[PDB]
């Protein structure tokens, strides 16, 4: 089975500069069997280039494709802000027909410090029998940020979940939510609840704590 | 008037090892449609002439249709040797009539290969002219009997063409129609306007 | 499955020859049977093919002077050669095409051992032996070279041994080279310590089979 | 311009069989080179081609999914029916049906092929669970006076199935600083998410915040107010 | 009229290294490409068929890939018995165009070793017969490629040299090279200084082995 590997995994650039995507095939097939598809956020994929060098109808002339042997590349020049999406390389050489793992095109901007706030469980969740504390990172860049739960300064793991919001439309930032879920005995057997944020935007890792007994 | 459209304008042709044969009689046989057809990679005629067959009457018209590779199109000719001529479709040296072949890469080629067209690679003897051999028996290529087991020198005698759209012109699929005209002592029936 | 080739040998230019291929476990008249030639030191070259039904095909260089046939009585393959020339000097293999358990078309799964066909008018003769003494050196690091040159002979094979085959330290032989006269040359050499040049006696034995020339010569050094 | 709409049961239980129907307009499954391809995209993962049917009934399927895949065509009604059997609870994805075509020019040269415009996309989830109305918990801000004049609050929605849940703030009046995180599948096979809006600290006492969540499968509308609390 | 080119012509590697060989055709031949292995003095053996299909009884380390105009033969665990020659053969051309490649030779890799270079003048016994043979001998050089020249009294002779090389040894894995000049009586009684010039990678500087007829 032909395996397609794309590069880079993520490509962060601002509008105006040049964008290049590479797709390498595990085997060698005719260049007319490879195509590039674009898929926006919350949309469906659409044909961008077929035959590795033929632009689809309606595709702006900024998109170009060239490749041979086991290496192909897609080149964009005037990537305007609406041109930020996920691009897939697909092959038609051997069954089954396969797509690449995709390359996300992110917007380059200044490094931002994540505002990290807390939300403890309410009284309704205090009588629900299962508690959850949620700490939030807002308006940061890049998306890469490590969260750490601490129950009385204990390294929690496996009992918490994470959800990262996609890049914002206006400020081009991110939002992350860490939710630590515990049973009532586990919630009530300890005092200090804290989360830790590690990010490039922060000079040093930042801890933040609160106490259920005090507040 | 029974035209040649129902055979030429066919959705699917037949494999060369099981070539299709249609009889035609009691009609008016025009041939302007043949000229009006595809770019006609090959249109050659033995005995008859392109401007002559429109006039003289024939008792019967036999139309044999199949799909082959572009390399073997030259093999559909009297007094020719090759795999297709020996074991799939043999034209007699006294053949009167003629051969039309045209490229059909659009229809008979699919991404990942179109394995619906087969040819016979193994046969002990040469086919007689206008013979058919549609049997699929394991070919015993050695002393050890096969007994229906395709192991080592015991092979299935039919193999599929690749027929991929990106193939070269030599291996691209070509549709071939062969017309044999019979003008026996019986009164003729098929002649042009 | 065994394919045994036979009928190789040497012939004058313009002569004829017949090569045979005896087959076992496979029927010759039921398989695509090929003759493939390989020049000495060069690459493979397809020569001829015969179909199970009887059709025969030949390469351009051999059309008009080669014939390929089968024989269902003895289950053999035959290659008849006429108007031979020096371009025909090669080892010939009879092979089965489009076989193997996966049944790959156009591939030679089963090969014979091949027989050598030589086309020359050298008028087979015997070899000349010329000694090659170690240089007039004292030690040179305790390493001296000596040998015996077998020149002006035809055809191949030929055998060369040292001390009646009792010497193997530093012994080296070189493949014969076809000169412009149609003869052959080579040297058989040995690396021996410097102190061994004085007492022990060294000889070289050369055996040429068609002339049946068996010559044993002596190698001694000389002072300048 | 051609269109493709996928319909059918969007929810299928484990080891059951789903039947997705693609109705396509703007082209007919009787032309040369025309095909219909079913592809699936798992949430957060790359695309995966499933099957492809042609105009002359020839069909290709993924070898790893050949056993439990069956795709059929109805040319008169312009439909393609895809049947998938023995569904495991990982097969949750979004399925698209797409038009397939190639390009030749007067000599049968094949300058490539492609997947002509895709369908809208149908979300299919597999779970051996039952529908459940959502619950809303008010994530209230901490007791902070100024702290730079910026705080946040919101609502955490739990215990809903399946996706999605429509979340609005102040009946849509307030939209700035709103982050609605995507749904997360817990280890219990249950869904949850959080919607948080950032507001200046001085606005805590002079503004009321109401979050409304609508759940169509359970037909549940929950409106919850979030207010700051002190120690 | 399809010609296949194999790269590289020669490839030296040790045991255990992954090895790749490329066969490229003058035109697309789909997957009608086959890979054969031949050890010296024996018949070729079919390894890879249809450019991807492993034959029966062949180790799985051999693998074929590619299609169209480029094909690759790959060995993962290269055993000591797999240092043979490999050929690519196409079965695309219809009438008689079945042709083989030039053949890629795979052979062991070892440390570079400098040779020992000697000169053998013709003998008086051979001199009595009106033929002269002058030999220069290279013992145990590596790698194989090297340059030999014949300076007859500082004259760069050419066209009258015959060169032979030994097969790769099984003990020290080196090579031996013999260069011979055939001469008449005037050719050997006209000059004074004979020398063979050796240029090899393992030699720090080019080496001259010379002698004088009159002195010795
Ligand atoms: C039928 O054949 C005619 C040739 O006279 C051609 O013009 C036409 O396109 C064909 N139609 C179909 C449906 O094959």
């Amino acid at each position: 089975e032909i395996v397609l590997t794309q590069s880079p995994g993520t490509l962060s650039l601002s509008p105006g500069e040049r964008a290049t995507l590479s797709c390498r095939a595990s085997q060698s097939f005719d260049s007319r069997y490879l195509g590039w598809y674009q898929q926006k956020s919350g949309q469906a994929p659409r044909l961008l280039i077929y035959g590795a060098s033929s632009r689809a109808t309606g595709i702006p002339d900024r998109f170009s494709g060239s490749g041979s042997g086991t290496d192909f590349t897609l080149t964009i020049s005037r990537l305007e802000p609406e041109d930020f999406a996920v691009y897939y390389c697909q092959q038609f050489g051997d069954s089954p027909f396969t797509f690449g793992q995709g390359t996300k095109l992110e917007i380059k901007r200044t490094v931002a410090a994540p505002s990290v706030f807390i939300f403890p469980p309410s009284d309704e969740q205090l009588k629900s029998g299962t508690a959850s504390v949620v700490c939030l990172l807002n308006n940061f860049y890049p998306r890469e940020a490590k969260v750490q739960w601490k129950v009385d300064n204990a390294l929690q793991s496996g009992n918490s979940q994470e959800s990262v919001t996609e890049q914002d439309s206006k400020d081009s930032t991110y939002s992350l939510s860490s939710t630590l879920t515990l049973s009532k005995a586990d919630y009530e057997k300890h005092k200090v609840y804290a989360c830790e944020v590690t990010h490039q935007g922060l000079s040093s890792p930042v801890t933040k704590s609160f106490n259920r007994g005090e507040c | 008037l029974c035209p040649f459209d129902e055979v030429f304008n066919a959705t699917r042709f037949a494999s060369v090892y099981a070539w299709n044969r249609k009889r035609i009689s009691n009609c008016v046989a025009d041939y302007s449609v043949l000229y009006n057809f595809a770019p006609f990679f090959a249109f050659k005629c033995y005995g008859v002439s392109p401007t002559k067959l429109n006039d003289l009457c024939f008792t019967n018209v036999y139309a044999d249709s199949f799909v082959i590779r572009g390399n073997e199109v030259s093999q559909i000719a009297p007094g020719q040797t090759g795999n297709i001529a020996d074991y799939n479709y043999k034209l007699p040296d006294d053949f009167t009539g003629c051969v039309i072949a045209w490229n059909s890469n659009k229809l008979d080629s699919k991404v990942g290969g179109n394995y619906n067209y087969l040819y016979r690679l193994f046969r002990k003897s040469n086919l007689k002219p206008f013979e058919r051999d549609i049997s699929t028996e394991i070919y015993q290529a050695g002393n050890k009997p096969c007994n229906g087991v395709a192991g080592f020198n015991c092979y299935f005698p039919l193999r599929s063409y690749g027929f991929r759209p990106t193939y070269g012109v030599g291996h691209q699929p070509y549709r071939v129609v062969v017309l044999s005209f019979e003008l026996l002592h019986a009164p003729a029936t098929v002649c042009g306007p | 499955v065994q394919l045994v080739e036979s009928g190789g040998g040497l012939v004058q230019p313009g002569g004829s020859l017949r090569l045979s291929c005896a087959a076992s476990e496979i029927t010759v008249s039921s398989n695509y049977m090929n003759w493939v030639r390989q020049a000495p030191g060069k690459g493979l070259e397809w020569v001829s093919v015969v179909y199970p039904g009887g059709s025969t095909f030949y390469t351009d260089s051999v059309k008009g002077r080669f014939t390929i046939s089968r024989d269902n009585s003895k289950n053999t393959l035959y290659l008849q050669m006429n108007s031979l020339r020096a371009e025909d000097t090669a080892v010939y293999y009879c092979a089965r095409e489009s076989g193997g358990f996966p049944l790959a078309e156009g591939a030679f799964d089963i090969w014979g051992q091949g027989t050598m066909v030589t086309v020359s008018s050298a008028s087979t003769k015997g070899p000349s032996v010329f000694p090659l003494a170690p240089s007039s050196k004292s030690t040179s690091g305790g390493t001296a070279a000596l040998g015996c040159l077998v020149k002006d002979y035809f055809p191949e094979p030929v055998t060369v041994s040292w001390n009646s085959g009792a010497l193997t330290s530093g012994v080296h032989t070189f493949p014969a080279v076809l000169q412009s006269s149609g003869l052959y040359s080579l040297s058989s050499v040995v690396t021996v310590p410097s102190s061994s040049l004085g007492t022990q006696t060294y000889i070289c034995n050369v055996n040429h089979k068609p002339s049946n020339t068996k010559v044993d010569k002596r190698v001694e050094p000389k002072s300048c | 311009q051609i269109t493709l709409k996928e319909s059918g049961p969007t929810l299928v239980k484990p080891t059951q069989t789903l039947t997705l129907t693609c109705t396509f307009s703007g082209f007919s499954l009787s032309t040369s080179g025309v095909g219909v391809a079913w592809i699936r995209q798992p949430p957060g993962k790359a695309l995966e081609w499933l099957a492809l049917i042609y105009w002359d009934n020839d069909k290709r399927s993924s070898p790893s999914l050949n056993n439990r895949l069956t795709i059929t065509k109805d040319t008169s009604k312009n439909q393609v029916v895809l049947t998938m059997t023995n569904m495991d609870p990982e097969d949750t994805a979004t399925y698209y049906c797409a038009h397939f075509f190639s390009h030749y020019d007067s000599s049968n040269y094949y300058y490539g092929s492609w997947f002509d415009p895709w369908g809208q996309g149908t979300l299919v989830t597999v779970s051996s669970a039952s529908t459940k109305g959502p619950s809303v918990f008010p994530l209230a801000p901490s007791s902070k006076s100024t702290s730079g004049g910026t705080a946040a609050l919101g609502c955490l929605v739990k215990d809903y199935f399946p996706e999605p849940v429509t979340v609005s703030w102040n009946s849509g009046a307030l939209t700035s600083g709103v982050h609605t995180f995507p749904a997360v599948l817990q280890s219990s096979g249950l869904y949850s998410l959080s919607s948080v809006v950032t507001v200046p600290s001085s606005s805590l006492g002079t503004q009321t915040y109401i979050c409304n969540v609508n759940h169509k499968p359970s037909n549940t509308k929950v409106d919850k107010r979030v207010e700051p609390k002190s120690c």
